[PDB]
């Protein structure tokens, strides 16, 4: 059976810890954003 | 089904295998590259996508992406190429009659154990699957049901204490410092010497710079004095181009980051002082036991000489009458997964696996009650 | 001492003067030039070397090199005629007598800042001697003890943050991407149109269109889709001979190498990313006064339009809540020399000169321990 | 289509031939001559130009042009009659019926490509064209995927490196300086002798001169010493005319303008040198394989003991380690053409040819989306 | 079908490099000059 | 008081970064090695 999909949330970046935009040239941090508000970034891969 | 597979996903290497086995019978990076050049031959069977080993002998005309950071999955795209490669062109497997047991650092989001359960379930159509703290399954290589497992790899350094079959979760320290941040590092201070190793196929440069040269110094400002007269610690490194670089004092100021995490600029305490904060939030008549199995595990753990400073400054911290005990097996390196192979085999454990029919009646929310 | 001396020593541009100036007295590039054709006329004084603005007046007959690149001087010998001229020919002024302020860029080679005080007291026998980022004069010049600079001159790019007068030296960030790239750039990409620059000469014929005509585009395709119709952006240029070319798209190709470093075959990240990259390494709570005291400084940021454009591409980057000022002053080009003189009149700073009484007690490594 | 034509349109030599061919069928100079003299035979089959072998034969009475200088058209008017001649003279052959595959140096003006793409489709009415870069098509006649590539004609010198089917156009380096130039240059200093060659057809004398008895020194100084001792580096040339000349020192001293610039006034670095930093600029991982794989091509590097002096010199510039192989096929005069019969027949390039379909819907701009 | 026309542009002689007026004895180096602007070189056909 | 001198250690050529032989055409890159080792490049003044 299929279930709907599971959707990670954006990434937090704090000072140090789970997340960073620098840490792979590769991927291009992308902001996330709904009702106007920044609910943080997901990695892209463009750059 | 024939058997299990246990694939050890960390931040940086991917060990798989079959349950029972006494090694991973593949290992490679967990890396995805991409050509970043033009490309004017015809033909040449020139792919858009390179995973694995492939990726790290054409890194020279590839941007080389980790979809894996700080243990936490950034790009699921990628992270699908890496266990389809994982499967199809390392093991030789059909995932659809295997059993897969999976790897996860502890304190990750509950997001990315889920993913893990609807990509092994949907697209690859495993029978079973599991998800074991990282751990917790190195403590079983070492054949103990005590002990304090501190595991370091390329993106998390985890501390998970456990007393005689019972694991204590309100004790289990994290910290997101681990051999990727110590490479960058070892590439910043480079730049001193005037090595400006910067693309990503020179962080796997710098990467086999540190495996190879850094160690572990006993006492940092006497070895500092030491590398002062600087003729004797400097070693010399041939870049694949030929040129030779000398890295001296570099090559225990590499390691140094994880007992003062101040070098890096961060405010938590070393390695050191997170296992002695794991042992003592524990119970009063459980710390003696952890004291004498401490398990060094983690191939952030190979730095020569780690052991003995890991001994040295719990020592200092522990009260004096402990024995403390640094256990450190030659492989350190492979003791997850083995951990993982082993208890994929126990007769115990096949009632422990989450069916497939389990996923179509609850989801990839299954994981969260089922495993842990 | 009489006074104190500020030399902004950059890659490209030699900036010198004295402390408490609001302008540097002498500018002319770092160019040490020998002639390169045979002398037939006997006497006429001629000179075996010329140094500054002498040798980009007679050019033609010249081979001009520089002796600092990307920031790290690779030839000392024509180092010390840079700085002879500096000293006796520019300012007219004994060394013996004003300490000197030097200028450097973040993540240099150690043994380049070592050479700087072993010639400033040795050969000039300075007084006393100093050696400051540019990035931090930069924020002197503007007044501020909060916010991120980001200095781009002709060899080095960097970003430095600063937070009430404490630098997070984790966060420093530098880019080998800068005025010399784009200029070779600029000669690459006139190509197209049958222009041919290839001497040295030539060189600062490109770097004198590039400072001309150059300029950053707001939004690049649309502006390549504009310059599609080819009569409204061409821009006319006369070399020093009478013949005119005619630049198009490649005026602003020429900055958006800056933004694009794939353009020149690079891999690292756009100055507009460097700079967002350089912030989110730093604390949470201060990064939201570094969004509103981005400052621009140093030669290459002198384009028309590059604060727009950063502006614009950090924007889409940062949360949206955040308030984005770019901060750049007309006297961008200045904004180092002029921080440096402020540093080196202000009275607080007067102890931290290294002493030439010191420098005989420690030697050249005394720089590392008494400068940042 | 019947078959796909092949036509190397270099500065000083034109060869074409058929696709799949192992060698070119017609090849000739691309000169077009007009007589500078009086006719006064009445009829006798007069006419007003001469191109090819034709205007070689004649070139007494004859002012020969070349069309190409530098591998950039001069004349079209003149490139048109070469065309024309390769066409209905030399292959007899229709082209509205055949594909047209044509070279080009890299770094070239935009506009002599569209030319190109408008003179074959419009005048010519080819049903298909291509234009590939000449060190490109040298590497496939040199059955390889990986190497740099240095190709020396009559008018460019350029460098193109691959890295397993993938080219580095950053690294991409060109000279105007070739055979024309040391033509000059060999007709200047035979005048030490008092040899006067001045006219065109005198210039085509000292170019068979040139290559009859010009070769490289393998140190320079050395052979200098030698011919010091005037008696056994001398050769003697006849003329045709019968006057035999002698030419000493100047045999070895007419190729290494190649390797010194400076010899004929010019600043940039010799051919060595230019192949060096090719190498250098690109990739460190990439370089060992460039630098076993160096491969010349050209009638320019046809000088004997050419591959030896660019084996010695790269050997001093490069890293001690690196194993320096440098690829001199026996047929690399014709090393561009066969690579471009290879890939104009092979099956994968039949979907990149520029269709007469798409030039016009497009005009001759599709050139530069399409061939690179 | 035809498109108008592929515009050439002069020649620019620097100290060396693409282009010279020497190189050809055949052709006339003739200056190519658009209002008061020279914008280059193109050789003709005379000499 | 004169302190022996400051070594300046020799150049290494990266992918893309302090260094490069390319940049400046007045100066010949002459290798630097010590040992059999190729210590990397330093720019002396001929070329
Ligand atoms: N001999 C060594 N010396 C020093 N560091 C080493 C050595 N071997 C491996 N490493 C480091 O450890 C990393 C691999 O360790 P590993 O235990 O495979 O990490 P992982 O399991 O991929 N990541 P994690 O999720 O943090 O466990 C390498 O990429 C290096 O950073
Ligand atoms: N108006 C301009 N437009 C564009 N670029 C310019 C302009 N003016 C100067 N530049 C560039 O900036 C350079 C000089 O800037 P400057 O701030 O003096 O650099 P530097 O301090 O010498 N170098 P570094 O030590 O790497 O910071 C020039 O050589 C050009 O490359
Ligand atoms: N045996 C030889 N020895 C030396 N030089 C030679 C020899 N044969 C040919 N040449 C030179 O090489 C030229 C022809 O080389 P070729 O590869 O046909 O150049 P091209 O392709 O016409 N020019 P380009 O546009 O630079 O590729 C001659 O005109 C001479 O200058
Ligand atoms: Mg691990
Ligand atoms: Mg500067
Ligand atoms: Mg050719």
């Amino acid at each position: 059976k299929k279930w709907p999909e599971v959707k990670i949330p954006a990434r937090i970046i704090t000072t140090s810890g789970n997340a960073s935009v620098d840490g792979n040239p590769g991927y291009r941090p992308t902001r996330v954003d709904s009702n106007g508000e920044t609910m943080g970034y997901e990695m892209r891969d463009r750059v | 089904d024939i058997a299990a597979l246990v694939v050890d996903n960390g931040s940086g290497m991917c060990k798989a295998g079959f349950a029972g086995d006494d090694a991973p019978r593949a290992v490679f990076p967990s890396i995805v590259g991409r050509p970043r050049h033009q490309g004017v031959m015809v033909g040449m069977g020139q792919k858009d996508s390179y995973v694995g080993d492939e990726a790290q002998s054409k890194r020279g005309i590839l941007t080389l992406k980790y979809p894996i950071e700080h243990g936490i999955v950034t790009n699921w795209d990628d992270m699908e190429k890496i266990w389809h490669h994982t499967f199809y062109n390392e093991l030789r497997v059909a995932p659809e009659e295997h059993p897969v047991l999976l790897t996860e650092a502890p304190l990750n989001p509950k997001a990315n154990r889920e993913k893990m359960t609807q990509i092994m379930f949907e697209t690859f159509n495993t029978p079973a699957m599991y998800v074991a703290i990282q751990a917790v399954l190195s403590l079983y290589a070492s054949g103990r049901t005590t002990g304090i497992v501190m595991d370091s790899g390329d993106g998390v350094t985890h501390t998970v204490p456990i007393y005689e079959g019972y694991a204590l979760p309100h004790a289990i320290l994290r910290l997101d410092l681990a051999g990727r941040d110590l490479t960058d590092y070892l590439m910043k201070i480079l730049t001193e010497r005037g090595y400006s190793f910067t693309t990503t196929a020179e962080r796997e440069i710098v990467r086999d710079i540190k495996e190879k040269l850094c160690y572990v110094a006993l006492d940092f400002e006497q070895e500092m004095a030491t590398a002062a007269s600087s003729s004797s610690l400097e070693k010399s490194y041939e870049l694949p181009d030929g040129q030779v670089i000398t890295i001296g004092n570099e090559r225990f100021r590499c390691p140094e980051a994880l007992f003062q995490p101040s070098f890096l600029g961060m405010e938590s305490c070393g390695i050191h002082e997170t296992t002695f904060n794991s042992i003592m939030k524990c119970d009063v008549d459980i710390r003696k036991d952890l004291y004498a199995n401490t398990v060094l595990s983690g191939g952030t753990t190979m730095y020569p000489g780690i052991a003995d400073r890991m001994q040295k400054e719990i020592t200092a911290l522990a009260p004096s009458t402990m024995k403390i005990k640094i256990i450190a097996p030659p492989e350190r390196k492979y003791s997850v997964w083995i951990g993982g192979s082993i208890l994929a085999s126990l007769s115990t454990f096949q009632q422990m696996w989450i069916s497939k029919q389990e996923y179509d009646e609850s989801g990839p929310s299954i994981v969260h009650r089922k495993c842990f």
